[PDB]
């Protein structure tokens, strides 16, 4: 299972570019795909989403109209066509996969990312910016929403991502209190409909990074500000 | 529509699975199904070789028609507990050896098994294709051995003619549902070649008569 | 008086047509197994007869029985829809017969053929378009030929060549096609096939009824209209026998749900499950 | 001399029969004579799961009582979400002849078998978002009739060669073999504590076996034809068997006898599936007459009929929480009743 | 041959004949007590309100 991204570089303003995402090692024909961009110093930001079979396509209002998404199943490739690039489009782009069924784990795998440099929405807020803590202690991170994320079916759509310095974001807890595969049980998460917390019991040297809380209740998907952890 | 994004995506996935299931079913409904039923290795391996574990499946093609043949002679279990799984098969193929009449007699067992299969409550509309075989060695034996061993009540010439016809009529008289069932008898052999054409003609005749029987005619 | 009982008889006939075609349509829409070509053709025939059961007879009853209820624009619409529906039913019968002929002739390509919903929709739309184009435009053009308060008949009923061509294209070609498609089926099985004699007799009998009903219910009225067109007067005053041939064609819409969709042996399963 | 051994075996079985007769002081009906009947049970079809294209032969509820797996001769193994009508998974089988299916208690694995004499185990919770054959257990001589999971590594199967087996999934070898039946074994059920299990065969007799030791603890014989279904009472000290003679019989482990018989004169067809309910008060049994009957377990009366199928009912099951009862028949339709 | 089968059968019968059996009345009473104790947790026996059951058509 791996995703390799191509494109990026330096683009003159008002031009156009194409980004490619090649998936090898899994069934690309049954996974919905997302393009997510991150500013060089700011937090993550959703860009676009394409369903399996290209039935439904969703765009962010920031780049709505001048962006196009597409996919090719026999070649197992995902294409993004960007037109009329402005100075605000510079970013690191990530090609994320997500499969949707009962008990699934969306956003489990993230791509590597490609850099590009140009020469009525739920507000997710993380008041904390940096927490200095020593290894071996328990750390709590608070994320506050602006709407009730709990739904009539009982599910609470809150995702926690950890991005280590120099690495792509990693999924930890996909839905509220649902640990993902491959991570230690020492991570835990809880919430009360509007304000949620992430608890780490025995912090180690590998927990240094930035934590993001994301909502998936309705499009457009909104991220939160970074919450860095320092030794 | 009082649904979340993930629920809508799940509904889309289910709708996509429905299309694949329907497409697979439509493709699988265009194939001809044959059930091979021998009796004590009575030439079963001879005819499966001429068409290009418990159950064996043989898939082949002839004149833009896909034939799937099921051999279930290696089950060695109770037949009544799984025979209903083969209801709806397009046709049944029966192999009878003509050279075991001199060989408890094998011909009587074959007749009993044919009676059991033909007058079964599940195969009340499927047609049986007979494959009376081993004609050459049958003639070789009938030259120096009378047929009266199996049939005491038989007065006929000791030749290939007037003797194989008697066996064919004896096997055909076991039918009791002549109203909706027919038997296609063929005299094949080890060196015979046109068996596949006979199967094709029998199958297309069955298909025509079934299509004209569903519509209310016939 | 006789008007009340006649109106009751017409209402009973319309109700019977309505119920038969509604039952056929309900059976088609309830079950998802009836998604073959023949089932779609039966549905089209049922729709065509159902619309006769709702549009033609109810408007025709007051017009002849009690008092006039038509002016100058309703009559044209009634004539156009009636002719369209009758021709559509005839063409649907021809299409069903042709489908049976294809099933009998080449059964190998019949099974392995993949049509799709688009082709079936195209066939049904073509049937309806051809049903309209025979009578609609000609009636619309010839409506002006009538003089003042002429009775609701197409304006070409005194035109020997136009009426001959219309009757030809509407009845003589379909009956010949049905007769040919109903004799190939019997001859093919007679060539291929005592059980033999009994099955041959259950075919000759079955195919003759389908052709016989179509010929009997559609021949007389087509003959009176052509014969009466030669008289110097505008057609002729209607006798008793002329008003029987008129209603004989509408009786074919009542018979059709009993023959084609009811003996399909897959609609009976739909009928039994829905009712019982 | 075999005649002496046969005579001594006859003496032993006569002694066993006399010992059984000595302990039968009162029937179940006499004790349950004074109790309030359940009354009339009315169940409605909450959901209808469609999408199969052939005869459905088996099904099994999940541990969460929300997901269910169904098997049909179409060649598909479909995992449905039962709350909605969505299809979670659709697995294509290698062999279209399938007669049983199972769902692992953990929810990761699903097993199926049939006329191919091989039990295929698929792993659902994998990477790549795909379902692939995890294991293919072979070694049986007759058709596979049932399969049940003890854990993620051990399975129990029964075949038509008059033999049951306990397999280890990691190494596909028969860890234990249970023999002694003289007819084709058609069903089995595991105890709630997963230490004993009962199996019914075509010799009109059921046998209770010990998993760990591997020897037949007990045998029961009260039927007159082939036994097609079996299931433990929720307590774990009794079980119910259904046969082709239109009768269900409740045997008890401790008393080593049969307690109650459920039958009626209007019903004469065979029985395809039998399952209890939570607390064991009700007993639901499908029949060949296109129906399913609900019997009061303590009494012998009949509570209701679940008549919503147009063909022979082949399987039915009750959730672990008892909220719904699912039925699958020879027509391609699954119906959930509540 | 058949001698081994007869020996296995007689050994199995001998093993089966050595089982202690309780009275039928005690077993029936235990079954009745188990059925009565868990009667309140039977959604099928006692229909639940339309809000409680997840299946609501
Ligand atoms: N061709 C249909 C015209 C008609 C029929 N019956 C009465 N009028």
């Amino acid at each position: 299972v791996q995703l390799v991204e191509s494109g990026g570089g330096l683009v003159q303003p008002g031009g156009s570019r194409k980004l490619s995402c090649s998936a090898s090692g899994f069934a690309f024909s049954s996974f919905g795909m997302h393009w997510v961009r991150q500013a060089p110093e700011k937090g993550l930001e959703w860009v676009a989403y394409i369903s399996s079979g290209s039935g439904t396509i969703y765009y962010a209002d920031t780049v709505k109209g001048r962006f196009t998404i597409s996919r090719d199943d026999p070649k197992n490739t995902l294409f993004l066509q960007m037109t009329s690039l402005r100075s605000e489009d510079t970013a690191m782009y990530y090609c994320v996969r997500s499969i949707y069924y009962y008990g699934s784990s969306p956003f489990d795998f993230w791509g590597q990312g490609t850099t590009l440099t140009v020469s009525s929405d739920i507000v997710m807020t993380q008041a904390t910016s940096s927490v200095p803590v020593t290894p071996g202690e328990s750390v709590s991170i608070s994320c506050r929403s602006s709407k009730s994320l709990l739904h009539s079916n009982g599910n609470t759509y809150l995702y926690w991502f950890l991005q280590r310095p120099g690495q792509s974001p990693q999924l930890l807890i996909y839905r509220m209190s649902n640990l993902a595969s491959g991570v230690p049980d020492r991570f835990s998460g809880s919430g009360s409909g509007t304000a949620f917390t992430l608890t780490i019991s025995r912090l180690e040297a590998e927990d240094v990074g930035v934590y993001y809380c994301m909502q998936h209740l309705e499009y457009p998907l909104t991220f939160g500000a970074g919450t860095k952890l320092e030794l | 529509c009082t649904l979340s994004a993930e629920d809508k995506a799940a509904v889309e996935r289910s709708k996509m699975i429905d299309r694949n299931l329907r497409e697979d079913g439509e493709k699988a409904a265009r194939e001809v199904k044959l059930l091979l039923l021998g009796a004590g290795e009575s030439g079963k391996s001879t005819i499966v070789k001429q068409m290009k574990t418990g159950i064996v499946e043989t898939h082949f093609t002839f004149k833009d028609l896909h034939f799937k043949m099921f051999d279930v002679g290696g089950q060695r279990s109770e037949r009544k507990k799984w025979i209903h799984c083969f209801e709806g098969v397009t046709a049944i193929i029966f192999c009878v050896a003509l050279s075991d009449y001199d060989l408890m007699n094998r011909m009587h067992e074959s007749m009993k098994l044919f009676d059991s299969i033909c007058n079964n409550k599940w195969f009340t509309d499927t047609s049986i294709i007979l494959f009376l075989n081993k004609k050459d060695l049958f003639e070789e034996k009938i030259k120096k051995s009378p047929l009266t061993i199996c049939y005491p009540e038989y007065a006929g010439s000791n030749t290939y003619e007037e003797a194989a016809a008697y066996i064919q009529c004896q096997f055909e008289d076991l039918n009791k549902r002549k109203d909706t069932k027919e038997i296609y008898t063929h005299f094949t052999c080890a060196t015979d070649t046109k068996n596949v054409q006979f199967v094709f003609d029998a199958v297309t005749d069955v298909i025509i008569k079934n299509n004209l029987k569903d519509c209310g005619l016939f | 008086s006789t008007r009340i009982t006649l109106a009751f008889l017409m209402s009973l006939l319309a109700f019977a047509i309505m119920l038969g075609n509604a039952v056929v349509i309900l059976a088609f829409v309830v079950d998802k197994n009836l998604r073959h070509r023949s089932n779609y053709f039966f549905l089209n025939l049922a729709i065509s007869d159902f619309f006769v059961g709702v549009i033609s007879i109810p408007l025709y009853i007051p017009h002849t029985l009690f008092e006039w209820d038509f002016g100058k624009e309703i009559c044209v619409f009634w004539l156009t829809t009636d002719y369209l529906l009758c021709t559509a039913s005839v063409y649907n019968i021809v299409l069903i017969s042709y489908d049976r002929y294809q099933s009998v002739s080449n059964a190998v390509s019949y099974r392995t053929q993949h049509t799709g919903i688009l082709k079936i929709v195209t066939l049904m739309v073509a049937v309806w378009v051809l049903a309209f184009l025979v009578n609609g435009p000609m009636i619309l053009v010839s409506e002006s030929w009538k003089d003042e308060g002429s009775e609701c008949e197409p304006g070409f009923f005194s035109e020997w060549y136009i009426l001959a061509i219309t009757s030809f294209l509407e009845f003589l070609v379909p009956v010949i096609l049905v007769a040919y498609f109903n004799m190939y089926i019997y001859w093919s099985l007679w060539k291929r096939g005592h059980l033999e004699l009994l099955r041959a007799r259950k075919l000759a009998k079955s195919l003759a009824i389908l052709l016989g009903v179509f010929a009997v219910c559609w021949a007389p009225y087509s003959l009176f209209t052509i014969v009466l067109s030669f008289y110097p007067s505008a057609t002729r005053p209607k006798s008793v026998w002329y008003r029987i041939a008129f209603w004989l064609q509408w009786f074919n819409s009542f018979v059709n749900p009993f023959l084609y969709p009811l003996c399909h042996k897959r609609f009976q399963k739909a009928f039994l499950k829905i009712f019982c | 001399e075999l005649d002496q051994l046969r005579q001594e075996a006859e003496q032993l079985k006569n002694q066993i029969r006399d010992a059984r007769k000595a302990c039968a002081d009162a029937t179940l009906s006499q004790i349950t004579n004074n109790i309030d009947p359940v009354g009339r049970i009315q169940m409605r079809t909450r959901r209808t799961l469609r999408g199969h294209l052939a005869k459905i032969y088996a099904m099994h509820w999940g541990t969460d009582s929300r997901l269910l797996v169904s098997a049909s001769q179409d060649g598909k193994l479909i995992i449905w979400d039962s709350y909605t009508t969505n299809k979670v998974h659709a697995i294509p089988l290698r062999s279209s002849w399938v007669m049983t299916c199972a769902y692992a208690p953990s929810g990761n694995y699903v097993a199926c078998g049939g006329l191919d004499n091989i039990c295929s185990i698929y792993n659902l919770k994998t990477r790549e978002g795909n379902v692939r054959v995890s294991r293919e257990l072979a070694g049986h001589t007759g058709y596979l009739s049932c399969c049940r999971f003890l854990d993620d590594n051990q399975i129990v199967t029964s075949s038509g060669d008059t033999t049951c087996a306990l397999w280890d999934i990691e190494t596909g070898q028969q860890t234990t073999t249970f023999t002694g039946h003289t007819g084709d074994v058609m069903s089995l059920s595991l105890a709630p504590d997963t230490r004993l299990f009962v199996s019914g065969a075509c010799d009109a007799s059921a046998k209770l076996w010990d998993v760990r030791e591997g020897m037949c603890r007990q045998t029961f014989t009260g039927h007159e034809s082939d036994i097609n279904a079996i299931c433990f009472f929720p307590n774990g000290n009794a079980f119910a068997t259904g046969s082709d003679d239109a009768t269900c019989r409740l045997f008890d482990l401790r008393a080593d006898q049969e307690l109650m018989t459920y039958s009626h004169d209007n019903i004469i067809c065979g029985i395809t599936s039998v399952s209890f309910s939570k607390s064991g008060r009700l007993l639901l049994a499908g029949y060949d007459d296109f129906n399913c009957n609900v019997w009061d377990a303590l009494k012998a009366d009949r509570a209701g009929v679940l008549a919503g199928h147009d063909n022979r009912v082949s399987c039915l099951g009750v959730t672990d929480d008892g909220m719904a009862v699912a039925t699958g028949s020879w027509d391609s339709f699954l119906k959930i009743w509540n | 041959a058949s001698i081994a089968q007869a020996r296995k059968l007689v050994e199995q019968l001998k093993m089966e004949a050595n089982i202690d059996r309780i009275k039928v009345s005690k077993a029936a009473a235990d079954l009745m007590a188990y059925c009565e104790a868990h009667a309140k947790e039977d959604p099928l026996l006692t229909p639940v309100p339309a809000s409680e059951n997840p299946f609501r058509e």
